[PDB]
């Protein structure tokens, strides 16, 4: 993968202060088309990501002007001129140009209409399998890439994987390539995750994120925590 | 004869090319030794070369500019036979290692294009003084010509090889040569040889594919024009380099450019028009769309779930007459336009449907779609529309929302009289008017089973009576240009050629 080293770690700023949080990549986040996908994901303390600046630069419809940022090549940030209670979370420097997607380390900043509904959590044994649902409705269900995003506790945002509900197509991330199950009930309008032989850091969020327009995970599951232990 | 068109490429194919058809482009060992005759210029960069037998160079491509003999940075290079360049410039420049070149003359080898000769680093031409320029001037050019000055078919120098249709005064029309020889490089042919085509000129090719197309109608290959956009195989979503695609997006858009006969089958959806992240494209501009206006066939089935609001019909596929369902959506639907905007329907081309069945779904704003009689389209018995949920048709008839009343009741795929499957009185190619201009009207067209067909142009109209019988200059029955003998034509033949290319009078 590209490892989204992020200059700040855990990093707490006081209300009323310009914040910046600066991620680096391993590898050049350019694609062919010329557009660089970096996003920086907002993930309020026990809630779903949402997106904040959906390019290097750009803003995400409904996020206030006081987010704001900026990078070439590799080296990218985020600038939050004005930081108040709502811009405590943690931030995710995302990228898309690379084939399989990788979020950063997980900068949490401190201080010093279509909704896709999810399962219900679920805690299993090692080496069972976990069905993960998330209903969807709102929107046209085959039009929109049924991303199934994971955050494993203690670690960064891990991609594992898509499904097009249109005609089921499904890309699992090579973690993933030969475990889990991507399928789908478009007559009702959900997208299943059948994850097989479950594992002891198997124990994630599996947020079913639905990919946008020119952003990742436009929308976002509540997040069906799995936790696998003997 | 061998012709032809890195080094060591072009060293082990102009081993022999006895005439070069392209260009002599020895360009960076001794491999060259009967070169008569290059139909083109010599892009020749080398110093003991001996381009001996290299006799005219016809200049029918040049580096820059009237760029004959281009050299650069070759003292035994005895090109003793290079004495008529023509219709090209000697571009005889940078020569320092050249010997024995400088003493003789430069311009003698170039005929009436002194002009754009320049050179910079009696009399003997080459290395050795076995050799000599062998002056000629101060129909041969190089030194029944050996060489002729446009074509030499076995022995004599023509200007013009024997056309291969010939005029017939016997018949009182423009008939086909029992003589016809395609003008082959330099040289006349009865037949076309080389395995190449008959290109329009008369001059074989072997890549006749721009702006024409191939064409048998007879023993030998011929390239005929491109009517319209010609045929040209394209993959499409899902087979090809398109497998896993799921849209016409930004990325694989341009890739439909002159695309005509969709060898898989289109994936327009709102994915595409929003454009999609994770496969990394951009959202796709409408303007794009009409690339796909090329298409004439998809093997396929064309899905269309989203369409440009600011467009009120399909006119990007206003070409597409054949949506073949060797793959179906859902196994049982080749057209599957659903969800759209479209006030009319727009496949005005549409005309076979073969496999698959049709579903016309979601159109709020389309009312049309029910008005046509789907069970001329299908081209089998299993097949079965689902056109349901468009605009209501009372709601449609009340507001005027019905096509022209000159149209069959058969149905029709929009307002205007373009988009009718068939109309009640005849049809002026895509439109159908009133009535063909038999009497009244400037086109003064004529019926052919129940279609307007314009009157060859150079026949005058009549006032009196039909303008004409039937297509064609002959069948016009009034002509106020001349007339070569019962038929109609521009202008009495005079420059034309007979059993020996013999000007034929004719009459005044
Ligand atoms: C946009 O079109 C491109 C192809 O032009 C699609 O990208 C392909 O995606 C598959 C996997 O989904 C890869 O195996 C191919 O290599 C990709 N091709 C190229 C040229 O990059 C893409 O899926 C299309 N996007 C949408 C939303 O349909
Ligand atoms: C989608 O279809 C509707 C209905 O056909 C379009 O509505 C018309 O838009 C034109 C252009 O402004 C107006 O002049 C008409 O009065 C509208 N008709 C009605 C009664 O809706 C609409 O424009 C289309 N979508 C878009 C956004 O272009
Ligand atoms: C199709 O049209 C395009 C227009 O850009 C042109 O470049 C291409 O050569 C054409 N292809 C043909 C005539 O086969
Ligand atoms: C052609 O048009 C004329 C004039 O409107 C009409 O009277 C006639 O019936 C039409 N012919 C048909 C429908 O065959």
């Amino acid at each position: 993968d590209i490892v989204m080293t992020q200059s700040p770690l855990s990093l707490p700023v006081t209300p009323g202060e310009p914040a910046s949080i600066s991620c680096r990549s391993s590898q050049n986040i350019v694609h062919n088309n010329g557009i660089t996908y970096l996003e920086w994901y907002l993930q309020k303390p026990g809630q779903s990501p949402q997106l904040l600046i959906y390019k290097v630069s750009d803003r995400f419809s409904g996020v206030p002007d006081r987010f704001s940022g900026s990078g070439s090549g590799t080296d990218f940030t985020l600038k939050i001129s004005r930081v108040e209670a709502e811009d405590v979370g943690v931030y995710y420097c995302f990228q898309g140009s690379h084939i399989p997607p990788t979020f950063g380390q997980g900068t949490k900043v401190e201080i010093k209409q279509v909704q896709l509904v999810q399962s219900g959590a679920e805690v299993k044994k090692p080496g069972a399998s976990v069905k993960v649902s998330c209903k969807a409705s709102g929107y046209t269900f085959t039009s929109y890439w049924m991303h199934w995003v994971r955050q494993a506790p203690g670690q960064g945002l891990e991609w594992m994987g898509n499904i097009w509900p249109g005609s089921g197509g499904t890309n699992y991330a090579e973690k993933f390539k030969n475990r889990v199950t991507m399928t789908r009930d478009t007559s009702i309008s959900t997208a299943y995750m059948e994850l097989s032989r479950l594992r002891s850091d198997d124990t994630a969020v599996y947020y079913c994120a639905r990919s946008g327009g020119p952003y990742f995970f436009d929308y976002w599951g509540q997040g069906t925590l799995v936790t696998v232990s003997s | 004869k061998k012709v032809c068109q890195h080094f060591l490429s072009l060293q082990r194919m102009f081993n022999n090319c006895e005439v070069v058809l392209g260009n002599l482009e020895i360009t960076y060992l001794s491999f060259l030794k009967t070169i008569q005759e290059v139909a083109g210029y010599v892009l020749i960069a080398l110093e003991r070369i001996p381009l001996e037998n290299l006799q005219i160079i016809r200049g029918n491509m040049y580096y820059e500019n009237s760029y004959a003999l281009a050299v650069l940075s070759l003292k035994e290079l005895p090109m003793r036979n290079l004495q008529e360049i023509l219709h090209g410039a000697v571009r005889f420049s940078n020569n320092p290692a050249l010997c024995n070149v400088e003493s003789i003359q430069w311009r003698d080898i170039v005929s009436s294009d002194f002009l754009s000769n320049m050179s910079m680093d009696g009399s003997c031409w080459g290395a050795g003084e076995e050799n000599c320029q062998k002056l000629t001037k101060i129909q041969c050019a190089a030194g029944d010509c050996l060489v002729c000055r446009k074509f030499r078919d076995e022995a004599t120098c023509k200007d013009t090889c024997p056309p291969l249709m010939l005029y017939n005064p016997t018949t009182y029309q423009m008939d086909v040569n029992p003589e016809g020889k395609y003008s082959f490089g330099a040289t006349c042919v009865k037949k076309c040889p080389r395995n190449y085509v008959v290109t329009d000129h008369g001059s074989c090719v072997r890549a006749c594919g721009a702006d024409s197309y191939e064409m048998e109608e007879d023993g030998v290959r011929k390239c005929k024009k491109c009517e319209g956009p010609c045929r040209k195989v394209c993959n499409g979503i899902g087979i090809g380099e398109f497998k896993d695609s799921l849209s016409i997006n930004a990325t694989n858009i341009k890739h439909f450019k002159n695309c005509t006969s969709i060898s898989g089958d289109l994936h327009i959806l709102p994915v595409a028009f929003r454009g999609d992240s994770f496969t990394h494209t951009p959202p796709l501009d409408p303007q794009e769309l009409d690339i796909l206006k090329t298409v004439k066939e998809i093997t396929g089935f064309l899905l269309i779930q989203a369409w440009p609001e600011n467009r009120t019909d399909l006119h990007a596929f206003e070409n597409l007459e054949i949506i073949r369902g060797r793959t179906k959506q859902h196994g049982q639907f080749s057209l599957a336009v659903v969800s759209l905007n479209i006030t009319s329907l727009g496949l005005r081309s549409l005309k076979e449907i073969s496999d698959g069945d049709v579903i016309i779904s979601g159109n709020k704003n389309l009312c049309y779609a029910n008005t046509i009689n789907w069970k001329k389209l299908f081209g089998t018995s299993g097949q079965k529309t689902k056109i349901i949920s468009n605009r209501g048709e009372n709601s449609c008839k009340a507001t005027g929302q019905v096509c022209h009343a000159l149209c069959s009741p058969e149905g029709c795929w929009g307002p205007e009289p373009r988009d009718c499957v068939s109309c009640r009185n005849v049809s002026r190619g895509r439109e159908c008017v009133d009535k063909c201009n038999l009497l009244e009207g400037e086109p003064r067209e004529f019926v052919e089973n129940s279609e307007c067909i314009q009157c060859h142009p150079e026949c005058l109209p009549q006032a009196m009576n039909i303008t004409c019988t039937g297509r064609g200059p002959d069948n016009c029955i009034q002509c106020a240009h001349y007339i070569d003998g019962p038929h109609c034509v521009k202008t009495c033949p005079a420059g034309v050629m007979g059993e020996n290319n013999t000007l034929v009078w004719k009459y005044a």
